[PDB]
């Protein structure tokens, strides 16, 4: 089976491993268990050319309980940085995680998502981001609450994983 | 204990080889807890000397960079000297295997350099040392390029001033790095892979320049100059002048480097021309990020001195020259410079600045205008979702800031009159119409007369034109609302033309927001056309819309409703539920989540203006909605996420009627305290907390209150006893609290004078350390009004009754809330929490002061202290605290406090 290896990436808090359990059929996660090390998570994208699998290396991302921090990220073949736009500490951090990954991944897909957008009072806004300025490089919107661009990272690196950018999600 | 390497190797094999999660899992502690530990350094170095793959390699290097910053601390002194030397030799032998354990071994190398004063010597002996030989030159730079990366670490263990006097000899090794570089280009410099590194190094030791020009700088540029310059090099000289321009801005910095680079930059528009000419986007992108960040740069110089030095408006050309090529990802880039321009320009109020940036902005918007043409070739409505879509979204939105640097009634007018006399394909129509949209709310009123030659223009436009165009007027005329509402006369043609648009599938979306923005508007005017409204609430499903669409639509329809007639309202909203309660109803025999939303809009949309009698027009509708929730709940009561939505439309139900909902009353507290008591869903524990929102002043009803709370607090607490039970389920805890704050608020004496009031206080005490923030807000609101209840309201009767109350509830566990509050500041929760912290320490206080006193001092008698914090910081620190008079001070007293345990 096609399969890709995604590092997930980014502050304590900020989403990904209710993220990930979101896209593993399930409720949305109210709890803040913190992540030992890594917890690796296979999700299947059925597309118009067959199904696609991510394995999804979801990241510890508070210091103290890190593990192998860069060790995790060799053999990656696409990376996912998550932040908290409320709360612009996580949107601080994100160019460290960027070249924490770059270190050992030269060049490869990344997107940058902006979770809890669902939350009033958002202090990080949309039209800040300037870190997908680059071509590899691509940021989104995202809500693990409310799915919001939930499947979007994934269809994105897909389509440039694959080469195709005609590239279709469909169900299932 | 040490392990045998086969071992680690099995492990490091799992790890990045064991199909099996768990495995790689189990690996992955395995290793963990490898690291961390005093044997790695033996082994990873063993790792290091043996070299079997590049895995075992760079998980060797890996660990030792970790180790040497995990664990500096465990290294005796005169030993150091043959680490260096190690990692000095390891990275000689790993040379040509892979750039990423050079690249960890460069790491490591550095982050030792930094943390051990071998005064200095690093830098200068790495480069002495290894400067002539060639073969060593790329790992050389790599050191280089990760010192002064490494120093803004967050895995280094280093003093805040240490970094200051550190920054203090990178910035004066500066230059010896500068000599090496232009001296790096000598040697090589006919490879392309050295030039990166060249340039790479250079970029990332710009934040330390403090002078030189010279030949660096112009190679630089010489680079992005010539059309011979593949990508990659392309995006390292790119990276490495933007990395300058972004290192100038913070510091004023020194006008005669932002001369060169302002200059250099310009030297770059024949090479965009020429990048563009040959269709080479990769350049094209790269030029423009350029030019953005010399604008972005200079913003300031360009707007407070346009045309001087560097507020030459050279650069805004660039960026306008930029913005004129047919790809949007380009002129997609430099969105955030004309945001900030145009903020800047907002917050200026002079004449002459706006008339000198007016023209470029309409050129900009002339560009983007332009950018959002579909292709010909394009059929079917334009989809939101798209990559392109969220570009035009993007630009809507620019557009729609800007323009009020320009006449927003001048760019519609001229917008439409394009229209008027071209006469322009779909595409254009389409485009202009898109950004007619998201400027026609901004227009002024009394410009009616051209705003109506639209509308009327877009309403009557035939069904044959091409359907993107028919989707983007239906959106324009959705934004048009206010139009309409002043012009009453269109609201019949207007909404035949929206719900006809409502009965095509592909516009469907369009016009549910169309009608909805209008019902919203026109208020008043639509009472003539609700029968209609109601036709389209018993077809919403014919229409094959997105569900918050039919939301909107059933939104719009409650909006328009709240305003008929008293005695007509009943019946409507009747007639309105009546399609979610038998589409409810037919589900049994799947999901209900629609229809009970549908539901929960109309009821939270529907406030009719009545002076209250008794009876409230929409009580007669929970009746007949009754049964058909309580089923629904009964049926899905194991699935949290329905019951939540349910518990949702049954509040927004009982806040829209209010008062007149006594007769649903106990059968729904019957019926919440049964199904809570098999499955905890925390919804329950919070719609409870409405209902005292709603009754708790009710004499009456408190008791059944009371004993719903006393029913619901025992699975609750069983709930949160088990095991990491606040950790989990913290939900629980807010909801529990919301519920307790609200009889805090409507009903003090019953509570304060129930059975649960202790075990509540012992939870909140217990729930003050969970690291979880809208559960720790409610638990702090919670104790702030507990406390406070006790010296609120004087002039109210029960005060006496509720003060001694209090007083008896702080008797006992006072003390222990005091402690576990200044534990929980000093060593569990990160400051967020000081200010609601003081609040409730502020309230205690004025409950009664010369007791808290004695329990601060308690407290602080049974603080760790080690791990050290003197005298003179506690007594200051208990004196602050209690000598305060406001909660200000207790505030900033706890965080004086708070920082010294870090
Ligand atoms: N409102 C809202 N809250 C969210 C959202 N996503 C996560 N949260 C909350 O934030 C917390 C984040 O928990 P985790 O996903 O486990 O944090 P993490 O990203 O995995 O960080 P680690 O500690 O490194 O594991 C959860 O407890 C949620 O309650 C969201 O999209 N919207
Ligand atoms: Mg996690």
């Amino acid at each position: 089976q096609v399969q890709f290896k995604l590092v997930l990436v980014g502050d304590g808090g900020t989403g990904k491993t209710t993220f990930v359990k979101r896209h593993l059929t399930g409720e949305f996660e109210k709890k803040y268990v913190a992540t030992l090390g890594v917890e690796v998570h296979p999700l299947v994208f059925h597309t118009n050319r067959g199904p696609i699998k991510f394995n999804v290396w979801d990241t510890a991302g508070q210091e103290k309980f890190g593990g192998l921090r860069d060790g995790y990220y060799i053999q990656a073949q696409c990376a996912i940085i998550m932040f908290d736009v409320t709360s612009r500490v996580t949107y601080k951090n994100v160019p460290n995680w960027h070249r924490d990954l770059v270190r050992v991944c030269e060049n490869i897909p990344i997107v940058l998502c902006g979770n809890k957008v669902d939350i009033k009072d958002r202090k990080v806004k949309a039209k800040s981001i300037v870190f997908h300025r680059k071509k590899n490089l691509q940021y989104y919107d995202i809500s693990a609450k409310s799915n919001y661009n939930f499947e979007k990272p994934f269809l994105w690196l897909a389509r440039k994983l694959i080469g195709d950018p005609n590239l279709e999600f469909v169900a299932m | 204990a040490k392990p045998t390497l086969q071992l680690v190797y099995q492990a490091v094999q799992a790890l990045y080889h064991d199909p099996d999660p768990s495995g790689k899992e189990r690996a992955s502690f395995w290793l963990g807890e490898l690291q961390r530990s005093v044997h790695a350094w033996e082994i990873s170095d063993q790792l290091l000397q043996i070299r079997q793959d590049v895995e075992s390699c760079y998980f060797a290097a890996q660990t030792m960079k970790m180790k040497i910053q995990t664990s500096f601390y465990e290294l005796p002194t005169d030993s150091h000297a043959s680490l260096r030397d190690s990692l000095l030799t390891h990275i000689q032998n790993l040379k040509d295997l892979s750039p990423v354990i050079v690249t960890q071994l460069a790491l490591a190398i550095a982050d030792l350099a930094l943390q051990m004063p071998s005064w200095k010597g690093c830098v200068q002996t790495l480069v002495e040392k290894y400067s002539n030989d060639v073969t060593s030159l790329p790992f050389l730079l790599e050191i280089l390029t990760v010192l002064p990366e490494e120093v803004h670490s967050r895995s280094l263990r280093i003093g805040a001033n240490r970094r200051t006097e550190i920054i203090e000899d990178l910035a004066f090794y500066s230059s010896t790095v500068v000599s090496l570089l232009m001296t790096c280009v000598e040697k090589a410099g006919t490879d392309e892979k050295m030039l990166m590194k060249v340039f790479r190094c250079l970029g990332s030791w710009f934040n330390l320049g403090v002078l030189d020009n010279n030949k660096l700088l112009a190679l630089l540029f010489e680079v992005l100059q010539q059309d011979k310059t593949s990508s990659n090099l392309h995006e390292a000289a790119s990276d490495c002048v933007c990395s300058a321009l972004y290192a100038i801005e913070n510091v004023e910095t020194n006008l005669p480097l932002a001369m060169q680079l302002f200059q250099g930059v310009l030297t770059l528009e024949t090479a965009y021309h020429m990048a563009v000419a040959r269709e080479d986007l990769d350049k094209v992108l790269n030029y423009c990020r350029i030019f953005t960040e010399l604008c972005e740069t200079f913003l300031e110089k360009i707007v407070c001195t346009p045309g001087q030095g560097l507020g030459d408006l050279r650069t805004l050309e660039l960026l306008l020259i930029c913005a004129g090529h047919p790809q949007y990802e380009v002129v997609e880039i430099s969105f955030n410079f004309w945001y900030r321009l145009g903020e800047h320009l907002y917050k200026t109020n002079d004449e002459v600045i706006h008339g000198i940036f007016k023209a470029y902005i309409q050129r900009l918007l002339h560009a983007l205008a332009r950018h959002c043409q579909l292709e010909p070739d394009h059929e079917g409505v334009p989809e939101e979702t798209d990559d392109f879509g969220e570009f035009r979204m993007r630009v809507s939105d620019l557009v729609k800031d800007l323009i009020f640097l320009i006449g927003s009634m001048e760019c519609f007018a001229q917008l439409y009159s394009t229209l008027k006399e071209g006469n322009p394909p779909w595409e254009v129509t389409e485009a202009v119409l898109f950004i007619m949209a998201a400027i026609a709310k901004s227009v002024d009123p009394e410009n009616n007369p051209t705003l109506v030659e639209v509308l009327e223009g877009v309403v009557r436009l035939p069904e044959t034109v091409h359907t993107a165009v028919r989707y983007t007027s239906i959106e324009l005329v959705g934004e048009m609302s206010e139009v309409v509402d002043r012009n009453p006369q269109f609201l019949d043609p207007v909404l035949g033309y929206l719900m006809k648009g409502l009965c095509e599938k592909p516009l469907a979306s369009a016009a549910a927001k169309a009608i909805h923005n209008i019902c919203s508007v026109c208020r008043d005017h639509m009472a003539q056309h609700f029968n209609g409204l109601l036709e389209i609430a018993r077809s919403l499903d014919s229409f094959l819309l997105s569900p918050e669409a039919a939301v909107g639509l059933l939104k719009g329809t409650a909006l328009v409703l709240a305003r008929l007639p008293l005695d007509k309202i009943t019946e409507c909203l009747s007639e309105l539920c009546s399609v979610q309660v038998m589409a409810l109803k037919k589900l049994l025999s799947s999901d209900p989540t629609v229809f009970l939303d549908r539901l929960a809009v109309i009821f939270r949309h529907t406030n009719p203006i009545v002076e209250n009698g008794q009876t409230h027009p929409c009580q007669k509708v929970i009746q007949e909605i009754w049964p058909v929730l309580s089923e629904t709940l009964n049926k899905h009561r194991a699935d949290n996420r329905i019951v939540e939505r349910c518990c949702r439309c049954l509040r927004f139900a009982v806040r829209c009627v209010g008062k007149g909902s006594a007769a649903l009353l106990q059968p729904l507290v019957t019926q919440m305290v049964n199904v809570y008591h098999v499955h905890q869903h925390s919804c329950f524990l919070y719609l409870g907390s409405i209902l005292v929102d709603e009754y708790g002043m009710e004499e009456g009803c408190r008791q059944g209150l009371l004993d719903m709370l006393q029913a619901l607090c025992i699975p609750t607490f069983q709930l949160l006893e088990q095991q990491n039970g606040l950790q989990n389920h913290p939900d629980t805890v807010d909801d529990l609290f919301r519920l307790a704050t609200r009889f805090i608020q409507r009903s003090p004496v019953t509570l304060l004078r129930s059975q649960v009031v202790i075990p509540i206080l012992q939870w909140a005490i217990a729930s003050t350390t969970l690291d979880h923030r809208d559960a720790n807000c409610s638990v702090m609101r919670f104790l702030r009004d507990l406390i406070h209840t006790g010296v609120a309201n004087d002039h109210e009767e029960d005060f006496e009754l509720r003060k001694e109350l209090i007083g008896q509830v702080m008797n006992q566990l006072g003390q222990q809330l005091v402690s576990q509050l200044l534990h929980t500041c000093c060593f569990c929760l990160p400051p967020y929490t000081l200010p609601d912290v003081a609040e409730v320490l502020w309230e205690i206080m004025q409950v009664d002061r010369p007791t808290f006193c004695r329990w601060l001092e308690n407290s602080l008698k049974g603080l760790p202290k080690e791990t050290t914090v003197t005298h003179k910081q506690l007594t200051d620190f208990h004196k602050q605290v209690t000598s305060a008079e406001e909660c200000k001070q207790v505030c900033w007293a706890l965080r004086d406090f708070t920082r010294l345990f870090r």
